[PDB]
RNA sequence: CUUGGCCGUUAAAUGCGGUCUUGCAUGAAUGAUGUAACGAUACAACAGCUGUCUCUAUGAUUGACUCAGUGAAAUUGGAAUAACUGUGCAGAUACAGUUUACCUCUAGUUAGACGAGAAGACCCUAUGCAGCUUUACUGUUACUAAUUAUUGAAUACGAUU
RNA sequence: GACAUGAGUAACAAAAAAGAGUUUAAGGUACCUAAAAGGUAUCUUAGAGUCUCGCCUAAAGCUUAUGGCUACGUCAAGUAACGGCCUCUAAGUUUAUAAUCUGAAGAUUAUGACGAUGAGAAAACUUUGGUACCAACAUUUAAAAGUGAAAAUUGUGCAGGAAGGAUAAACCGUACCUAGAAUCUGAAACAAGUAAGCUAGUAGAGAAUACGAAGGCGUGAAUGAGAUAACAAUCAUAAAGGAACUCGGCAAACUAACUACCGUAACUUAGGGAUAAGGAGAGCUCAUUAGUCUCGAACGAGUAAAAAGGAAGAAGCAUGGAAUAUUGUUGUACGACUGUUUAAUUAAAACAAAGCACUUUGCAAAAAGACGAUAAGUCUAAGUAUUGAGUGUGAUUUCUGCCCGAUGCCGGCUGGUUAACGAAUUUUC
RNA sequence: UCUUACUAUAGUCAGGACUAUAAAGGUCCGAACGGGUUAUCGUUGCAAAGAUAUCCGAAGAACUAUGGUAAGCGAGUGAA
RNA sequence: AUGUAUUAAGGAGAGUAUAACUUAAUUUAUGUUUAUGAUAGAGGUUAUCAACAUAUGAACUCUUAGAGAAAUUACUUAAUAAACGAAGUGAAUUGAAAUAUCUUAUUAACUUCAGGAAAAGAAAUCAAACGAGAUUCUAUGAUUAGUGUGAACGAAAAUAGAGCAGCCUAUUAAAAUAAGUAAAAUGGCUUUAAAGCUGUUUGAAUAUUGUGGGGAACCUUCCUCAAAGGCUAAAUAUAAUACAUGAGUUACAGAGAAAAGUACCGUGAGGGAAAGCUUUGAAAUAGUAGUUUU
């Protein structure tokens, strides 16, 4: 069982609560499987990966500078 | 059975301490002895052992008819081998055809009142020395119990039966007990012939105080060195008794001859009262 | 003892004997030495039935536009017994 | 001042001192839910 | 009263020890008295030992000081906030008089600002409190005593007269 | 509530400690280059690592708890190499049942249920009461030896030492942190505090003392670099003198540990005092060897064997060489003594104490004492006058005198008094 | 969940010495552990009770852990 | 805040189309009117371009079988907060310028029982020589009569209004008309000494052909009512919801809460925030500039 951790309701507000925890399962098979492995970058252009990443980019910074601004400071 | 919870340490069943300086002794189990004996036969006595629950010393004797073993209290003088028997229940038919008579108050004495026997008083001669001695027909022994303790017959409510037997026709007889108190007990009562074992039990000494914890006795503070609104004897600049009387935390005086015995509670069968003191010295 | 003390206990954060499950449901029955028996009455099975050759999918084309059902002068349209009933002799009268 | 009497705490004694069960099965217990119940608490117990 | 007298200890004894006592105001289980053993108890002495001192000196590290980075607090009516004498709600940076002083900082220092902090401490007041005490006032109990009722009889004796 | 002052001041000092290279990502500058790009160097932010040095080390290490505002891919039929759940019960709990008591609430006894900090078959395959018991202490025992556990054996002392039941694989836990370097409690990233096991080696009686292999660390710039005044803290040494200091030897110094060494007073409750006091010895090399061990072949040799050993010897200022163990003696008061106390200004002469003494308690239904809006009832106690409770004193030696007037308590008259009750009386409308 | 007492179940106490014992002692020296004698520092402290040294007990009236009981008209607990 | 109407068990946990709410978390149908409504197209996720009315599928876990450390276990078509009501028990602060009687106060609070309301109720009631005619709520009567040393406490008749309902054959199923009762002494409560409540010990009568109770010490005549048996709606209390009104508030106001009993503090009972919008930008305070002085 993997526990998940104590939020509040309204992420910054709220009662503080967990959500249920998930559980995950192991089965041992009779015959082998095998996944295969994840495409390369530059093949993964179906699912629009260029858009995804400059977007994804863009959250990680955001996410960054909130987080020099939790340490009570600012970019020079 | 083990001897346990807070009861060990002076608390009742609400929890609150109701006997000051008790707990933190060694851990003890409860023996049972038997203090009615009714069970009619020979009894081997198997061994002599020390019971932590009472001065005196218990006897394990064995009954030969059914091997049932049980805890008496042993008398001054038992040891390991002995015989002993109990006539409360009745006197045996080999005891009574070889005499004839229903009973013979002579040669009665001189074949059940020996050391450890339990009889009825009504059975025991007079001036015997007996320490197991029952108040009630039916009721267990409940005087002179302790280590060294033993009561005296000194009178029988009896009359003689036309050939210098004596015969009883009361329902009661007259007995001395420890505390010097002759009081009457029936006719049926409990009691063995002997004394109590350990007599020089009142002549130890503990030595130390870390041996009176371990017989679970907890230190005893005085009123004097208390405050006035934990003891009336409380209170005072240095040692001082403050003219007040010795009493209890309570107010029960401690001193002087207070008695406590409830005065409705009239005493029926005492014969003669014990003998106050009076607060002198004895020696 | 602060802030975290005052949120709800679980499994994972005590030990000595605090267990609680997760709704899983009994499977049969516990031992006296410390075992588990299963009882297989309990144990559920799923029925999952043939789908070779089963031409159905979870879709319908979207030119088939949607369409409810008419049921004229009748209340309970749908749940009617009687349209159940009326429908069933015609339909399958045997069984 | 203040002591650390929090310092060694157990979460089955804050259970067994605090906890739902320990009230809606006493007398007082119940008083104490229905006060904190009529004040809308959400966190009527430990 | 008093550092009581005397003796020992000190170069010097209001101390300590011994001793005599007319002890303001010792005293026998609110125990009296004397040893062994024990004591982070209190007092006194000796030997040794030492920077405790004569009388301090040098050395070491960390702070103190400077540069860079980060960045508090108590406090604060407002201030262009000297000395003396006098004055005055009676102890003056601020009033009178006279004297003295270019403007502004840094490190030291704590004489004053009746410095700061704590209604901290004392005394007094209140027809204000709290706990405790008792032969304070007024009361409640433990407990004791008599008696209707539950509860019906017999006998004798004694005392009233 | 906002914003000033102190002030750009204090602080970022657990007496561990740092130095010099290397490298990744993203971004900011300068140059090369003007075809963008790329390259070279440097800086900022967030990391990683190498060599050297130091600190901790029966920890500041490893493995795990209590716990957790650290984080969620942490995976088990059982044993080896696991806990919970489950079975059983202790202390206790009970808005369960019955009976009883009770102004209501409730309380009591019994039974039941619940309740671990305890007990639970087998496995490197598995499913009666000393004929005793498994508290303490000691002893013995898995046969090459030693050591540490487990369990058992035997014994000792008094303080006399549980209960109950039995005997084809679900569900829950499993991550990280353990307080000197980012996580627990202390308002917090606090020099405090917190459970269990392991915790190299040398050297020792040792978990003492010193070094420290591995490991970790030498904090999130919550700092770094200089300089080395006064003064403070923490230390080091010291001429001559040695308490002249001071309320007072406060602080500091002297002393110290070890040996199967010598010797040791007054006094004494005969046990002590006493490790009294005061002295001697110690490391390195070596002659020598009864046995044990080793090598060679009774004997010979050997400490590249453990030990023994002497009035032997060498060197130095010095061989208890560094670290670790803080003086000796004497006369008094108080308290016998070991202990206990104002958590966080008084540790003592106060409290307790063994001992001693007095009062009380006869147990026939309630022994007394204590508790019970108040009872049933509980402790006392499965005790019985050598028992229990209360009170004072405070081991032991030598002793404990006079007064029963006052106060308290106890006992006592065919007494006086005597409320209720009541013979005999009396009044208003 | 601090603390005082009690209660149940458990755990811990290097090594050495004396004493009648192999084991019988509120014995001795001394770590762990538990105390808090004295001094200094600190006093908007590292700390609303800490640091350093020194000192005391350390097989017992010992220390410790997890639970349980007893407290607020009457006073629970109290080596006071 | 008040008023009006309607209603008469409340919360939490976790999950989910983040207006949509329960693992079905946006179910499926009927009727009418649809711009003269109500108050001749496009659009099924590029969705819900329709309101009203009547039905309908689904609706988890805990509180809430037992047990337990609520949201677990183990079972199963197991299930009811507060406030308000009645009775029982019953303080103290306070005032009297102290303080005991008194007052505070038939108060707060606690316990038991009960319903949407409960309680009370159709005269053994009041009046006064005339008469009224159950209960409940509000006002007046009334800082009155009266009590108390004082301080203070404090009715009833009657009047007005809100509601109005009488009965036993109770519109839900009850009486053969009430004896240990009325009443007395005594100890208390209430209180004006009556009446009313009550522990202990005692203890009546039978109807206007004047039997019994009351008419404020008490007796008497008269009047009045008929205890010891019962039923009864409305006006009243409380909570929730909706609406109406405002010389009520407009963000340090209003409420504690414009996202709240949340965050946070506390072992716990418990205590308990801040926080609106796109407008305006006062003072204090800080760094500069201009003029001027130093
Ligand atoms: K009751
Ligand atoms: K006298
Ligand atoms: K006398
Ligand atoms: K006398
Ligand atoms: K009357
Ligand atoms: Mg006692
Ligand atoms: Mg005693
Ligand atoms: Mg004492
Ligand atoms: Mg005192
Ligand atoms: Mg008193
Ligand atoms: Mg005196
Ligand atoms: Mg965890
Ligand atoms: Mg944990
Ligand atoms: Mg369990
Ligand atoms: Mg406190
Ligand atoms: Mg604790
Ligand atoms: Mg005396
Ligand atoms: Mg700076
Ligand atoms: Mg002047
Ligand atoms: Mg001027
Ligand atoms: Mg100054
Ligand atoms: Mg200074
Ligand atoms: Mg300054
Ligand atoms: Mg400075
Ligand atoms: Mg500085
Ligand atoms: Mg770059
Ligand atoms: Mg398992
Ligand atoms: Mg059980
Ligand atoms: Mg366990
Ligand atoms: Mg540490
Ligand atoms: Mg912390
Ligand atoms: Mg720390
Ligand atoms: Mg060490
Ligand atoms: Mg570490
Ligand atoms: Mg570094
Ligand atoms: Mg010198
Ligand atoms: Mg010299
Ligand atoms: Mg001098
Ligand atoms: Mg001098
Ligand atoms: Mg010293
Ligand atoms: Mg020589
Ligand atoms: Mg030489
Ligand atoms: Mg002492
Ligand atoms: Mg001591
Ligand atoms: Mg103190
Ligand atoms: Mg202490
Ligand atoms: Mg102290
Ligand atoms: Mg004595
Ligand atoms: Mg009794
Ligand atoms: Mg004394
Ligand atoms: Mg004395
Ligand atoms: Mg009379
Ligand atoms: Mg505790
Ligand atoms: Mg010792
Ligand atoms: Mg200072
Ligand atoms: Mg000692
Ligand atoms: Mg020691
Ligand atoms: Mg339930
Ligand atoms: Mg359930
Ligand atoms: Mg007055
Ligand atoms: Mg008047
Ligand atoms: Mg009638
Ligand atoms: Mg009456
Ligand atoms: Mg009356
Ligand atoms: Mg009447
Ligand atoms: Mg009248
Ligand atoms: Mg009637
Ligand atoms: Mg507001
Ligand atoms: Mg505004
Ligand atoms: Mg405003
Ligand atoms: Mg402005």
């Amino acid at each position: 069982v993997n526990q998940r951790m104590h939020e509040q309701r309204h992420g910054d507000v709220g009662n503080w609560r967990r959500p249920k925890s998930q559980k995950m399962m192991i089965a041992e098979l009779a015959k082998p499987f095998v996944w295969p492995k994840p495409p390369a970058e530059d093949a993964r252009e179906a699912f629009d990966y260029a858009m995804w990443k400059k977007q994804k980019t863009a959250q990680e910074q955001d996410t960054k500078f909130q987080g020099i601004r939790a340490q009570g400071e600012v970019v020079p | 059975f083990p001897k346990k919870g807070q009861s060990k340490g002076g608390r009742n069943h609400s929890g609150r301490v109701t006997v000051r300086h008790r707990g933190g002794g060694h851990k003890r189990r409860i023996r049972m002895v038997d203090f009615e004996r009714w069970i009619p036969g020979p009894h081997t006595v198997l061994r002599i052992e020390y019971d932590p629950g009472r001065s005196a010393h218990i006897a394990l004797v064995k009954e030969e008819a059914t091997g049932r073993k049980s805890y008496i209290v042993a008398a001054d003088g038992m040891r390991a081998g002995d015989v002993v028997q109990s006539y409360r229940s009745g006197l045996p038919q080999d005891l009574l055809d070889s005499m004839g008579g229903v009973v013979d108050p002579g040669i009665l004495a001189a074949r059940t009142c020996w050391r450890g026997n339990c009889l009825p008083v009504s059975m025991i001669p007079v001036g015997t020395q007996i320490y197991c001695v029952g108040s009630r027909p039916d009721g267990k022994a409940v005087f002179c119990r302790s280590a060294g303790t033993y009561a005296t017959i000194i009178s029988k409510e009896e009359e003689t039966r036309e050939d210098g037997t004596k015969v009883m026709t009361g329902k009661f007889v007259n007995v001395r007990l420890q505390s010097g108190e002759i009081r009457r007990v029936s006719k049926d009562a409990c009691a063995t012939v002997g004394i109590a074992s350990n007599i020089m039990h009142h002549y130890r000494q503990l030595g130390k105080a870390g041996r009176s914890r371990w017989l679970n006795i907890r230190p005893t503070v005085r009123g004097l060195a208390m405050n006035a609104n934990d003891h009336p004897h409380g209170g005072g600049r240095g040692k001082s008794k403050g003219n007040r009387h010795p009493v209890s935390p309570w107010g029960t005086p401690a001193k002087g001859g207070y008695k406590t015995r409830r005065k409705s509670n009239v005493n029926k069968w005492v014969v003669t009262p014990r003998v106050r003191n009076m607060g002198v010295r004895r020696n | 003892g602060l802030k975290y003390r005052k949120l709800r206990l679980t499994t994972k954060d005590v030990n000595k004997g605090f267990y609680k499950g997760n709704r899983t449901g009994s499977m049969g029955t516990h031992t006296s030495y410390g075992t588990y028996k299963i009882d297989y009455t309990k144990v559920r099975t799923y029925v999952c039935p043939d789908l070779t050759g089963f031409k159905l999918t979870p879709f319908v084309s979207k030119t088939i536009r949607p369409v409810h059902d008419q049921f004229p002068g009748d209340k309970l349209g749908p749940k009617n017994p009687a349209t159940y009933l009326a429908r069933w002799k015609s339909e399958n009268g045997l069984d | 001042g203040p002591r650390p009497t929090m310092s060694g705490a157990t979460r089955l004694v804050q259970k067994r001192r605090h906890g739902f069960l320990s009230r809606v099965k006493t007398k007082n217990g119940q008083k104490t839910l229905k006060r904190r119940l009529a004040k809308g608490r959400l966190r009527l117990s430990a």
